[PDB]
């Protein structure tokens, strides 16, 4: 590819700084764009960069571009939640309507909430409709925790996922699982490393 | 404002596909592109104005067209399994290129392979109410192909996004198959508080995209075309 | 539009018999710049033939020169074939001492 | 008063075939050669970088290797914009400037299927007067092009001067060079009855500047016609001067010769001297085939 992008995805702690790498051999290289792509959506322009070497900033993104070394990075200054998107660099060969634009891989930002006072726990929710039926809920762990799919085929677990409860200004992480048959909450999660302290409710 | 439709799309191989996209920006030049993982966006066909039609990089499979200022077409006379990916419509001079939404397009060998989800809500555990003073409500999208749903919750007549979070991407019920169905979960938590008022009413809600009005069907179960299945509960004072 | 060459054939020296001297053929006025020129003796094609780089008068009208090596004599017949668009058909000019 | 010039051969056969060859010149000399089979510019003379370090070169060669093959890319997609005109398409640019002190006028100018368009002009590409009006769309495409059109400006204002300067220096050896012409007489039916065309050849002369007529002792015969200069290998000239008269008034005329490198002393030819007998007799042939 004329264009690449490192990392491959990129994690951090909401709040703390991020940095973002683009390599290229466009020739001419005219100009250098970022972009923003919200899952399922769109890409959306932060900023773009002329010079031969460009300083530009908007909001809390700020962008250097290389010319002579064909190198880009974009820093995002004190990370948000609502940050987690790819992110694609993009190289313009020619400043008129006749040019043309390189692509690259992008990098995949990942933003992980800062959880304060952590209350790891799995509870069982039972179906609305069938008492039967029911799931297994592990949330409120810290986010140092990652969640492992079963090695049983007849258990399905999902990855972990941050809700945030705008008025109470609360954060969770919460990760799922149910099986069709022995199984119970309790060891659901047998694969993930779970807290010495994970609260257990007995059914 | 770059207009895209339709936004997904289910269809079958040999079938015809017309993604059709508009601007009303009066820009001269418009671009095709499909996004794959990878790669990064790879240009099919593009235009310079009215009747004018050029081929990208990757025009193979792809016809295209342009009879106005405002509108840009990407023909798929006969599709393949192998053109099914994410398309984007971009205008402008190569100054700024503002993209369209994109465009979800999965081409299939057989449609009798075609599931529409089945939805359950799982209501809080009294665990949790009593020690967090909080309630989840966890939804369950299961037995659907091909992964073509958008999930959301509906509390009280009206649409919520806080205390709201879907799997970002779902999972296949049997991951040594290609034509895994699947499946996927999605939470909402409120206070203890607003899930013990009885008249708060609770509704999961997913968009299925299937089978058209047009696609042919003879299997002798239900034909699983686009559709909106739901699973609800509502608030318990104990 | 296209324009029909002009061939000029001469030699760098005096001609004088038996004495080793330079033919140059001389192409002028044609357009477009695709065109192939041989040089002939006895109606053969020369077996080394140098040439200029092509380039273009202020008229816009392409020129280029090709030289050979060759000696004069009082039987030997030298030309200069050309091969271009404008013409349905080649274009021989014979070397012409006395012209 | 020297006239330096760099010529752009572009040919478009179709959609899919490209070629672009570059010459150079300063006054009548060739400096430079760019063929589209070399991705490096060619020195022609031992002088041809002028003033101008190692450095300092390859950053402006390969400011042109970027702009062949983006001109190349440029003008294929001009001809989908304008798809109103066809394949085969030929382009030519000439563009230097003209040495006078330190005053100096540039130009570029460009043809379109061998005929003049557009030139470069101020701050921006301007079309002709009297042009195609289909050419109005890509000359506007073509000004939204800021850092072309800078490039541009600068080689034109600062570059070309400040190089041809360098040139002009560099190979004063070369351009002050004198070459002696050498001459000798022939004759050639008149296309008129009774009438015969007397031939002065006048070779290996440089520079390009000279004076050749045919003289009856004090007095210039006025039916004599100048030939056009034609080229020479080692970069002299040859030129004829010839004199129609009618058979019989052959004897007592002469062709006289001025050229710097002589010096003073003119060439004079005699029409029947023992000298142009002895130079006809080395030069007889069995006339097949003159020309009509
Ligand atoms: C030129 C006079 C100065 C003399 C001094 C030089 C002495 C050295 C002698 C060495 C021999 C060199 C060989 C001779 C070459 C021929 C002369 C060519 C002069 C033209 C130079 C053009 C300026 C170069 C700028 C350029 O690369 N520019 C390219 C890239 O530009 C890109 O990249 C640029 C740089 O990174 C920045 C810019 O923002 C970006 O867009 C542009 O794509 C070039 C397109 C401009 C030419 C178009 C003229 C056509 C006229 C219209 C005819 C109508 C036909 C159309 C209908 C179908
Ligand atoms: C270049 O010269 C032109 C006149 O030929 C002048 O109008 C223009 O301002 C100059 N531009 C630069 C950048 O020097």
């Amino acid at each position: 590819t004329q264009v690449e992008q490192s990392p491959q995805s990129l994690v951090v702690r909401q709040g703390e700084n991020s940095v973002l790498q683009c390599n290229y051999s466009v020739t001419p290289d005219n100009h250098l764009r970022w972009f923003k792509q919200d899952t399922g959506k769109g890409l959306v322009s932060l900023t773009v960069l002329v010079d031969q070497k460009d300083k530009t900033s908007n909001g809390r993104y700020s962008a250097t571009l290389d010319k002579d070394a064909k190198h880009s990075t974009l820093h995002i200054t004190a990370t948000l939640l609502d940050d987690t998107a790819t992110y694609i660099c993009v190289v313009g060969d020619r400043g008129s309507a006749l040019g043309r634009l390189h692509f690259g891989a992008g990098t995949q930002l990942i933003v992980i909430p800062d959880i304060q006072n952590p209350d790891p726990a799995v509870y069982q929710l039972r179906d609305s409709k069938s008492s039967d039926k029911s799931v297994c809920l592990f949330t409120d762990f810290d986010s140092q925790t990652n969640v492992s799919q079963s090695k049983d085929s007849d258990v399905y677990i999902t990855d972990k996922c941050v809700l945030d409860m705008r008025s109470m200004d609360f954060k969770s992480n919460s990760a799922v699982a149910w099986s069709n048959k022995d199984f119970a909450c309790a060891n659901a999660f047998n694969n993930s490393i779970i807290p010495e302290d994970t609260f257990f409710p007995s059914p | 404002a770059v207009t895209q439709s339709p936004r997904n799309k289910v269809a079958v191989t040999g079938g015809k596909v017309t993604l059709s996209c508009n601007q009303t920006n009066n820009h001269n030049n418009m671009y095709w592109y499909r996004q794959d993982t990878g790669h990064g966006l790879r240009l099919i066909h593009y235009s310079y104005g009215a009747g004018s039609t050029e081929k990208g990089d990757i025009p193979d499979g792809y016809k295209a067209s342009r009879p106005s200022q405002e509108n840009f077409s990407l023909i798929l006379e006969l599709a393949t399994p192998s053109q099914t990916s994410v398309y984007f419509c971009a205008s402008g001079d190569a100054a700024e290129q503002f993209f369209g939404p994109g465009t979800r397009l999965t081409v299939l060998e057989d449609l009798k392979n075609v599931f529409p989800p089945e939805v359950a809500v799982f209501e809080p555990s009294e665990a949790e109410i009593s020690h967090t003073q909080k309630a989840t409500l966890v939804c369950l999208a299961t037995g659907f192909y091909p992964d073509h749903v958008e999930l959301s919750w509906w509390v009280n007549g009206k649409e919520v996004h806080s205390g709201v979070c879907t799997d970002p991407q779902p999972l296949k019920e049997q991951p040594a198959l290609n034509d895994s169905r699947y499946a996927l979960s999605s939470r909402l938590r409120v206070s203890a508080t607003f899930w013990q008022n009885p008249r708060n009413h609770f509704r999961c809600q997913v968009q299925f995209y299937g089978l058209s009005e047009n696609d042919e069907w003879t299997q002798d179960r239900a034909k699983p075309v686009t559709q909106i299945v739901s699973a609800e509960a509502w608030g318990r004072a104990d | 539009i296209q324009k029909t060459p002009q061939i000029q054939v001469y030699s760098r020296h005096p001609p004088e018999n038996g004495k080793p001297n330079i033919l140059n053929c001389y192409v002028t006025q044609f357009h477009p710049p695709h065109i192939e020129i041989q040089m002939l003796k006895n109606g053969k094609k020369i077996p080394k033939v140098e040439m200029s780089d092509m380039s273009f008068s202020k008229d816009w009208s392409f020129y280029i020169l090709a030289h050979t090596e060759f000696t004069p004599t009082e039987t030997d017949t030298y030309a200069c074939r050309v091969k271009h668009a404008s013409m349905a058909e080649p274009k021989t000019v014979y070397w012409d001492r006395d012209m | 008063n020297y006239t330096f010039r760099c010529l752009q051969m572009s040919s478009f056969a179709n959609r899919s075939w490209s070629r672009t060859d570059s010459v150079v010149w300063l006054g009548d000399l060739q400096t430079h050669r760019w063929s589209n089979d070399s991705a490096t510019i060619s020195f022609t003379k031992p002088w041809s970088q002028g003033k101008l370090s190692n450095q300092q070169w390859e950053k402006l060669q390969h400011m042109f290797q970027v702009y062949r093959v983006s001109f190349t890319r440029d003008i294929q997609e001009l001809v989908k914009m304008m798809s109103k005109e066809d394949y085969p398409i030929e382009i030519q640019l000439s563009a230097g400037c003209e040495m006078y002190g330190n005053a100096s006028e540039s130009f570029l100018h460009v043809a379109f299927q061998g005929k003049y368009v557009v030139r470069f002009w101020g701050t921006s590409w301007q079309t002709v007067p009297g042009a195609p009006s289909w050419l109005d769309l890509p000359i506007k495409v073509l000004n939204a092009d800021q850092g072309t059109s800078a490039t541009v400006q600068m080689l034109l204002n600062d570059t070309c001067p400040l190089f041809v300067r360098g040139l002009l220096e560099a190979g004063k050896s070369d351009l002050e060079k004198q070459e002696k012409p050498v001459a000798w007489l022939s004759s050639v039916p008149s296309s008129a009855h009774g009438h015969r065309q007397l031939v002065c050849h006048v070779s290996g002369f440089y520079p390009k500047p000279v004076w050749v007529m045919w003289m009856r002792g004090d007095q210039e015969q006025q039916g004599t016609h100048r030939g056009d200069f034609l080229p020479n290998a080692d970069e002299t000239w040859y030129l004829q001067a010839t004199l129609d008269v009618e058979a019989g008034e052959e004897a007592g005329l002469a062709c006289r010769v001025k050229h710097s490198s002589l010096g003073g002393q003119d060439i004079i030819l005699y029409w029947g001297s023992l000298h142009h007998i002895l130079d006809a007799q080395k030069m007889v042939w069995n006339h097949r085939h003159h020309h009509h």
